[PDB]
């Protein structure tokens, strides 16, 4: 479902709506409005790439001049696979949410 | 602890031909008989309890819902509600040629869940024992055999015992209604002797039938004619898809309009 | 009943031999509990339809025991259920070898017929002596419906058997909702594209009497602890004396169905209108409610699809429960 | 009697049910049911009380390992299927080197039974088996069945590039003592048995990705609940209204009768009250009580059971045994009617369905000249009444075939 | 320590009680053994025979893993994670952290033992819609502080009653979970 950030519209696959996302995203947009780090505490239930991306990606397009370049780093190789096959799903989303080619690269080491 | 209930196919058309006849057995002397039973009924036990219900045409009425001549003053006043009742509905009828028969099922749905609300009133520690006494005196509509089966199957699953006389012709809806249920069938040759008929079988608490000799309820044949050609045969291929029974195969079966499946 | 029924039904019924039936998770023993429910169970199913037949196989370690044959009669089936009380029902049944038996069975009864199999499992755990897998695989091949009842349990190898076989996977979180779950095996599940539809000749027999007085009576004794049978219904393919109307002939293979047991699934065809239920009068038309001829002594009035005809809870109750019609409409 | 063995077979279906070794025995006096026929109606069943078998699916072997007391007990059964190399060492031993007694008494010998040895029981053999065979399917052997994955050092990227990083401990083989090491070994026997009990029943990335597929997606959303149960829609309700049984009345009049008889309705229901019908109800009365009471006329009572014999239930104990026997060729002649084929082989079929028919006829014959006759009772009349209706399809069958021809 | 209760666990009857419940998949050394532990505890619950197996909450490996909600339903902690063959290495790191910041080394250490140990407990739970039993046997979480490191979701779910629980009440209260989590959830109820 469409989450305005007040800069952009976040689109979710899933389309589920749960009150403690709400909240995260409220809490994690306070922490992409002022640079500097720092850490946050996200419940296991949830899939953390899933909920980092899709605000990221949202911030990305109302900000493209900020963020040059986006890194992610994972412990073992599967979650690698895993944080671009989620990718991979949030883009095609997009794409039926907005024009019809919706390019994006993405790379696994 | 017995609930007797009694429902009578009052006609206003054949009780009008029977009045014409000036026979001596009148309607006014059928409802006469059913009051002298239901007050032998509650005397007998206190606890026992009487509801009486007449059909009409085309709705059905329930007639049931002090000591001056020194009458037990509830058979008085019971007797007293019951006599309005069933002279306002006789003397206004509304004639209909689409219905000229009353509904006996109608009624009988009625009187069913009547006694299902009463059931529930009734305490589950006291024991209530469920009997339904028809009179009918109309003739039986094909039409209404659809509704009747039905409102057999819900006394068979509630489990009362419906027991019926008729006055003057077998009905085979009615005899097949005392078949299913087990309650006992009972056919009256003289109409005004009715009420020492009633006095003797259906008065009579079910342990005291049995401690009693009564007239065993009459067989009742099972016919299956099919309905296509309204005729009776004794191997009938019914459908699967729509259960109708068929004098013989049909690639097609009219009733539910499917075609059957040939290997 | 807007979906297609099946008008025969072949349900099977499986009963767990484990050890855990024998443990009293509910305040009654498992066992006895799930009998008498059961009990209750068959008797309902075959007064819902005389046409359809249960049959009853228990497995006890693992080992594949017939409870009791397929047959029109409840009463031997509840007898039989007294018997499962008084085995010792110990060691994990198979359900590897009920099944095959159970398949067996309804390979030999024809496509057109429905052919289902109901299983209760005490136990997550399942042991066999083959893989469940193989055979589930079997079991999709054939023209076989599987619905797995887990006690107080979930399974995801029991949904995966019923969502293959097209059946719905049961938890029986209670007693009560036990007997909502049998009540609804008793109801006829919509028939799959799968199964065959096709029509079926019936044989109607008429009972013959001892004629007039013994007149020439054909005095007979069993033909399917038994008397002199004179007044006995007979098969018209072979006219041979049967002791019950509703019993399919076994030389002719020809089911016999009697005239009122057809009207009584006359109902299953036809779905009963809905009545809307509302707690505000709303300017209710008749103060009375229509079926009882009695004033409400509840703010619930009851509303029909078509007559609108008011209803209390009671006669809303009854009606749906045995009824099976609308008594407004019905005037 | 046709084959020793099928006349022993039909012989055990008779030893069975004495009610069918009754019926068996009138069968072959008549000579219409061959001895052969009557073995295979009996081995017409469906599989055996175990079917396949009883394997355990978890614990096979430790299940009571020497402590339940060949094809003994259904335990070492199990554990036969569980370990093949053990079953194949156990056979080829039996004539060599050992006997079937020798291998009981090793079996009860100390340090086995006794479990004064390797601990364990009578599965300290297994587990040892298990153990060794576990080392070499994880030296010599590996993953046969490995598929895109499937495996394990191809499941984890590439093995462990472990190329001397920091940790590697873990395996520390060199380390080993006895009592840690002993418990390694009972955890690989462990291993080993599980999938030991897996090969007894039968005889990963890529599983997780196989479980996602059945995950994806609903049944609701691939067609409904039972796959695609069709609508059942009826053309006419009318015809389920009208009524199978006879219209018992069906009379009408006009609407000026429909009238009339409404207005002398309305007068009479007015009059009401007549009190003096005390002399009509009393003369009535008598009239009923004679018909109402069992004695005297108008009384619908029967049930004479006047059954003048000997021993009437054994007479209808023997007439039961005649039934079946007929009942069983009759349902033998029906199937051969049900394959109509009108043939050459269908004829030979029909033949033997009519002499087997005369035969039970004879049969109902001598059971005449029996019961009927000493005891003057056993109807076999209508025994005869089911034998001539199969005649009758049979007779109709030949009228068939000659219509073909 | 896991090796050496299951010693222990072998002597008396208690291990071949837990066996007969469920299949027994301890975890090994060696790392081919380990995976095929873990593959034989997937198939055992794929056939719904009872499947259990033993894992070592410091070991890398059970963080590198984690369990699917239907191979494990339920996650038991037993203890909390500690290394007894720990060297000078973690203790001198200690003493550095509390001289260049403002860290207590015992803090430091609880707080060490249960990210992992959080990490191990957090397996059961995969997606919104699903039903897990986390178990926790060691004393200090009853006292708190062990709660205070465990994340703050977690601490929210954690009630008074379930905190200090006898073995037999903890057992009856999962039992009662499981039956109301038996009946399936449906997407309305989440919204
Ligand atoms: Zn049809
Ligand atoms: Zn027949
Ligand atoms: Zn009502
Ligand atoms: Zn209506």
């Amino acid at each position: 479902m469409k989450l305005n950030v007040d800069g952009l519209l976040v689109y979710f696959p899933y389309d589920y709506i749960y009150p403690e996302q709400f909240s995260y995203m409220r809490e994690l947009k306070r922490t992409l409005d002022a640079k500097g780090h720092g850490v946050l505490e996200m419940p296991s239930g949830t899939g953390k790439t899933v909920s980092l991306l899709a605000l990221i990606m949202a911030y990305q397009r109302a900000y493209p001049l900020e963020v040059t370049k986006l890194i992610y780093c994972s412990r073992t190789v599967p979650e690698i696979e895993k944080v671009i096959e989620e990718l991979r799903k949030l883009l095609n989303f997009y794409e039926k949410q907005e024009g019809e080619k919706l390019p994006f690269l993405g790379l696994a080491l | 602890l017995n609930l007797l209930v009694i429902v009578v196919d009052a006609n206003p058309i054949w009780w009008g031909k029977q009045a014409l006849k000036e026979s001596q057995f009148t309607l006014s002397k059928c409802i006469d008989a059913v009051m002298v039973l239901g007050n032998s009924h509650l005397f007998m036990n206190r606890s026992n309890k009487l509801a009486v219900i007449a059909s009409h045409i085309q709705e059905s009425r329930f007639l049931y819902p002090g000591s001056k001549d020194g009458k037990y003053e509830l058979l008085t006043s019971a007797n007293e509600v019951i006599v309005e009742e069933i002279k306002d509905l006789m003397t206004k009828s509304d004639i209909k040629g689409q219905h000229t028969e009353t509904l006996l099922a109608g009624s009988l749905a009625k009187a069913l869940c009547y006694i299902h609300r009463m059931n529930k009133e009734v305490k589950d520690n006291q024991e209530m024992k469920s009997r339904i006494l028809v009179i009918k005196a109309a003739e039986d509509s094909a039409l209404q055999y659809m509704n009747f089966m039905n409102v057999i199957f819900a006394a068979q699953k509630q489990n009362i015992l419906i027991d019926a006389c008729v006055l003057d012709s077998d009905s085979g809806l009615l005899q097949q209604a005392c078949d299913i249920t087990g309650g006992l069938y009972l056919k009256v040759p003289q109409m005004p002797s009715l009420l020492q008929y009633l006095l003797w079988v259906f008065l009579p608490d079910q342990d005291q039938r049995s401690q009693l000799i009564l007239p065993p309820p009459v067989h009742v044949d099972y016919r299956a004619a099919c309905f296509c050609h309204r005729n009776l045969i004794e191997i009938g291929y019914v459908c699967s898809v729509c259960l109708s029974i068929f004098c013989n195969f049909s690639p097609i079966c009219t009733t539910c309009e499917t075609a059957f499946k040939i290997s | 009943g807007q979906v297609r029924l099946g008008m025969m039904r072949h349900l099977y019924v499986v009963v767990d031999g484990s050890r855990t039936m024998e443990d009293q998770d509910l305040k009654p023993n498992r066992l006895t509990c799930t009998l008498k429910l059961l009990e209750y169970f068959v008797e309902e199913y075959f007064d819902q339809n005389p046409i359809s037949q249960i049959g009853i196989i228990v497995t006890k370690s693992k080992r594949a025991e017939k409870l009791t044959e397929l047959s029109g009669n409840p009463r031997k089936h509840i007898t039989s259920l007294k018997k499962a009380v008084d085995m010792t029902c110990h060691g994990e049944p198979s359900l590897y070898n009920s099944l095959s038996i159970a398949m067996q069975t309804l390979k030999h009864m024809p496509g057109h017929t429905s052919r289902e199999v109901l299983i209760i499992f005490s136990s997550l755990t399942t042991c066999d002596p083959s893989n469940i897998y193989d055979l589930i695989k079997t079991l999709k091949a054939a023209k076989i419906r599987v619905s797995v009842i887990g006690l107080s349990a979930e399974v995801r190898v029991c949904t995966v058997l019923a969502r293959e076989t097209g059946g719905t996977y049961h938890v029986i979180l209670d007693e009560s909702h036990y007997k909502e779950l049998l009540t609804h095996h008793v109801s006829p599940p919509p028939a799959s594209s799968s199964s065959e539809c096709s029509l079926i000749r019936m044989g109607f027999p008429q009972h013959t009497i001892a004629s007039l007085s013994d007149q020439d009576a054909k005095p007979s004794f069993s033909m399917a602890e038994p008397g002199l049978t004179l007044g006995g219904y007979f098969c018209p393919q072979c006219r041979a004396k049967y002791c019950e109307l509703p019993v399919e002939c076994k030389i002719c293979g020809l089911t016999l169905v009697s005239a009122p047991h057809l009207a009584r699934s006359y109902h299953h065809l036809f779905p009963l209108d809905a009545f809307q239920e509302i707690p505000l009068e709303e300017y209710n038309g008749e103060r009375f409610c229509y079926g009882c001829q009695g004033e409400l002594k509840d703010q619930h009035v009851y509303v029909c699809a078509v007559c609108q005809n008011v209803f209390c809870v009671d006669c809303d109750v009854f009606v749906h429960d045995s009824l099976h019609c609308c008594p407004g409409c019905i005037h | 009697r046709k084959a020793n063995k099928e006349l022993e077979e039909k012989n055990r279906m008779l030893q069975e049910d004495p009610v069918l070794f009754q019926l068996y025995k009138d069968l072959v006096v008549s000579q219409v049911i061959s001895a052969e026929e009557f073995w295979a109606n009996r081995l017409n069943v469906n599989a055996t009380d175990s079917s396949s078998t009883s394997n355990h699916k978890q614990d096979v072997g430790i299940s009571a390992a020497f402590l339940a007391d060949n094809l003994t007990s259904d335990i070492i059964e199990s554990i036969f299927r569980t370990y093949p190399a053990v079953k194949m060492k156990y056979a080829e031993n039996v004539p060599h080197n050992m006997t079937e007694k020798e291998f009981w008494t090793r079996f009860f010998q100390s340090h086995y039974f006794h479990r004064d040895r390797l601990n364990t029981g009578s599965k300290d053999l297994f587990a040892e088996c298990a153990k060794i065979d576990e080392k070499g399917l994880k030296t010599m052997v590996s993953l046969g069945v490995k598929n895109p994955l499937l495996d394990l050092t191809a499941l984890e990227d590439k093995p462990l590039d472990e190329g001397y990083g920091i940790s590697s401990v873990p395996s520390a083989s060199n380390s080993k003592s006895i009592k840690e090491n002993s418990n390694a070994a009972i955890i690989k026997r462990f291993n080993h048995h599980s999938a030991m009990v897996l090969a007894a029943g039968l005889r990963q990335p890529a599983v997780k990705r196989a479980k996602l597929q059945e995950s994806i997606e609903y049944e609701d959303l691939g067609k409904n609940n039972s796959v695609k149960t069709i609508a059942l829609n009826l053309k006419k309700s009318d015809r389920y209204y009208h009524g199978p049984t006879p219209i018992q009345s069906l009379q009408y009049a006009t609407s000026q009768d429909i009238i009339n008889s409404f207005q002398s309705i309305r007068q009479e229901m007015e009059a009401y009250t007549p009190k003096l019908t005390q002399v009509l109800s009393s003369s009535a009365a008598s009239s009923t009580i004679t018909a109402l009471s069992p004695g005297g006329a108008l009384m619908q009572g029967g049930t004479q059971q006047a059954i003048n014999q000997m021993v009437p239930n054994d007479i209808q104990s023997e007439l039961k045994h005649l039934y079946v026997a007929v009942g069983e060729l009759l349902r033998h002649f029906w199937s051969c009617f049900p394959v109509n084929t009108p043939f050459l082989e269908e004829k030979v079929v029909k033949m033997k369905s009519n002499l087997e028919r005369f035969q039970v006829t004879k049969l109902c014959p001598f059971q005449e000249k029996i019961r009927r006759q000493y005891l003057s009772t056993n109807l076999v009349s209508h025994i005869e009444e089911m034998l001539q209706t199969a005649y009758n399809k049979l007779h109709t069958w030949q009228s068939r075939r000659l219509m073909k021809k | 320590y896991m090796e050496s209760t299951v010693a222990s666990w072998y002597e008396q009857g208690i291990l071949e009680n837990i066996q007969r419940n469920k299949l027994l998949f301890i975890e090994t050394q060696d790392g081919a053994e380990t995976s095929v532990a873990l593959e034989k505890y997937q198939e055992a619950c794929e056939n719904g025979r009872g499947a259990i197996l033993l894992s070592v909450a410091r070991g890398k490996v059970s963080e590198g893993i984690d369990f699917v909600h239907h191979y494990g339903r339920a996650v038991i902690m037993f203890g909390v994670p500690y290394v007894y063959t720990q060297s000078r290495i973690l203790k001198a790191r200690l003493e550095y952290l509390r001289d260049q910041f403002q860290i207590r080394e015992n803090d430091f250490l609880t707080f060490d033992a249960m990210r992992h140990a959080a990490q191990c407990v957090g397996r059961a739970i995969r997606g919104k819609t699903d039903y897990g039993l986390m178990v926790f046997a060691d004393k200090r979480f009853a006292r708190g502080d062990k709660r205070g490191k465990l994340p703050r979701w977690i601490q929210e779910h954690l009630t008074d009653a379930n905190l200090n629980l006898t073995v037999d009440e903890g057992v009856q209260v999962a039992k009662y979970f499981l039956r109301q989590m038996a009946q399936p959830f449906h997407r309305e109820d989440q919204l």
